[PDB]
DNA sequence: GCATCCGTGAGT
DNA sequence: CGTGTCAGTAACTGTCACGGATGC
């Protein structure tokens, strides 16, 4: 009846009061940290209620069961998840800050391939802005500005070569 | 509950406390507290404005106090919280991320609890270190003992990163490192001018 | 993005708001993969 | 399940118990799972029973 | 009604 | 995966002034 279900729950309690406190200090002492301890006991009996086998005899001593999976418990919480990062902590002192260097070479070069971006026909500097700039392939430029595909091509090759001769004239190194 | 459970309702935990926020007269419990003040018993008088400060701001507002219990919380987002590779091969996280993935590790442990019909004893306590769970990923050490890392190092929280000088605000807002800076060594001059 | 705007206002963040804000839920405790470098999905890093 | 911010539970003075006219520790027996509270009670049944 | 205790702060 | 004799943190107070909510 209803009462048959709540003396399991009644049971659950009972082995808590008995032996939750003692477990803890136990895997507390396996592990160090207190709110991983938690997890240790809550889990343990969670499997205490899933195995009626340990739950039947009391003429059998139960706490070791108890202890003997917490252990098993730990020793795999120590395994390759932990292994590797439970080593450093970016709020604790001793471990260096990201730090991303300037973008000042790249303004620089940015600046110098606009002003010779400039010296091109805006045909040419239509078509290398959207091959480079903007990352189309040769078939979609084409597309976009209704033009032939070697014309895409053709006008990509010579304003290549017409941005190197601007910058070697102003000395902009190989 | 086992003999009058008809007649009334009970609750544990937090969602108890969102019920009480939800069955509460917010323009009622003000004027109540008006009441108190318009009669000076300044003793207990005192006590109910105090009160009143608090109530009235949920009823002028037009905002709900139910804020004050949580059903989602929010992750910062990882560059602020970022975990770095080591030259030892190793890696090295901020602390955010632990209490992040104690509360998610905790959190869905008490899902499965919910899932399986688990006793609710197991499901209370399960609910209890949730609670402490995002108790330390907002404020650790403000209740009790504080969640200690490797080495019985204090974790910092979300509310350590404003607070003091080391905070974000005594340590990158009202104090910034500037570019075009440099330092060295002073020497007297007597040949220069004062200007 | 000028820098002329009057009053920066605070107040109780819903829960709804907090979904307002999220692009998705993290689901599992993991972070990334101590190999390949690359976040696992619905993790803490999770792209 | 539910949970509380505790900036307002446990930040001086306890908000939630200005609002609820809780105590801090009853308050604090209630949501760490110590101590049950009473959400609503049908008052009218139980006169008439 | 009052003694207690908690939480706040302590140079760049 | 199964787990069943037993099995007990580390660390630590060598800060303190001060105010006000907390509690007998």
């Amino acid at each position: 009846v209803s009462g048959a279900a709540a003396a399991e729950a009644a049971l659950m309690r009972a082995l808590y009061d008995e032996h939750a406190a003692v477990l803890w200090r136990y895997a507390l002492r396996l592990t160090g940290d207190a709110a991983q301890a938690e997890d240790v006991v809550q889990e343990t009996l969670l499997r205490a209620w899933q195995h009626p086998e340990v739950i039947g005899d009391t003429a059998r001593p139960a706490r070791a069961w108890l202890f003997t999976v917490a252990r098993n418990m730990i020793i795999d919480e120590r395994r390759s998840a932990r292994f590797r990062n439970v080593v450093g902590s970016t709020d604790q002192s001793g471990t260096p800050e990201q730090s991303t260097p300037d973008e000042v070479n790249a303004a620089l070069d940015r600046l110098l391939i606009a002003d010779a971006l400039a010296q091109l026909s805006a045909e040419h500097r239509a078509v290398i802005q959207r091959s480079y700039y903007r990352g189309w392939s040769t078939a979609q430029i084409a597309t976009d500005l209704g033009i032939a595909e070697g014309t895409v091509k053709s006008r990509l090759h010579y304003a290549v070569r017409a941005l190197r001769l601007t910058l070697q004239e102003l000395g902009v190194t190989r | 509950v086992d003999r009058y459970g008809e007649y009334f309702t009970g609750a544990m935990g937090a969602e108890s406390i969102q019920k009480l926020i939800e069955n509460f007269d917010i323009d009622a419990e003000a004027e109540s507290l008006r009441d108190v003040i318009r009669n000076g018993k300044g003793q207990k008088k005192l006590r109910a404005l105090k009160r009143l400060k608090v109530v009235a701001a949920f009823q002028q507002s037009g905002n709900s106090p139910m804020g004050m219990v949580l059903d989602a919380v929010p992750v910062i987002p990882p560059e602020l919280r970022p975990m770095v590779q080591l030259d030892g091969g190793r890696f090295a996280t901020s602390d955010l991320n632990d209490l992040y993935r104690r509360v998610i590790n905790r959190n869905n442990r008490l899902k499965r609890l919910i899932d399986l019909g688990a006793p609710e004893i197991i499901v209370n306590n399960e609910k209890r270190m949730l609670q402490e769970s995002v108790d330390a990923l907002f404020d650790n050490g403000r209740r009790g003992r504080p969640v200690t890392g490797p080495g019985n190092r204090p974790l910092k929280s979300l509310s350590d990163l404003l607070k003091g000088k080391q905070g974000r605000f005594r340590q990158n807002l009202l104090g910034k490192r500037v570019d075009y800076s440099g330092r060295s060594v002073i020497v007297v001059g007597p040949q220069l001018k004062l200007h | 993005d000028v820098n002329f705007f009057d009053e920066l206002r605070i107040g109780l963040a819903t829960a709804e708001d907090i979904r307002q804000w999220s692009y998705g839920e993290v689901k599992k405790p993991e972070t990334i993969n101590y190999r390949t470098l690359k976040p696992e999905k619905d993790g803490l890093f999770c792209e | 399940a539910p949970v509380t911010h505790i900036w307002y539970f446990k930040g001086v003075p306890s908000r939630l118990g200005y609002l609820l006219d809780l105590a801090p520790k009853d308050l604090e027996k209630i949501i760490y799972f110590a101590a049950y509270v009473i959400t609503s009670v049908d008052e009218e049944m139980r006169h008439n029973e």
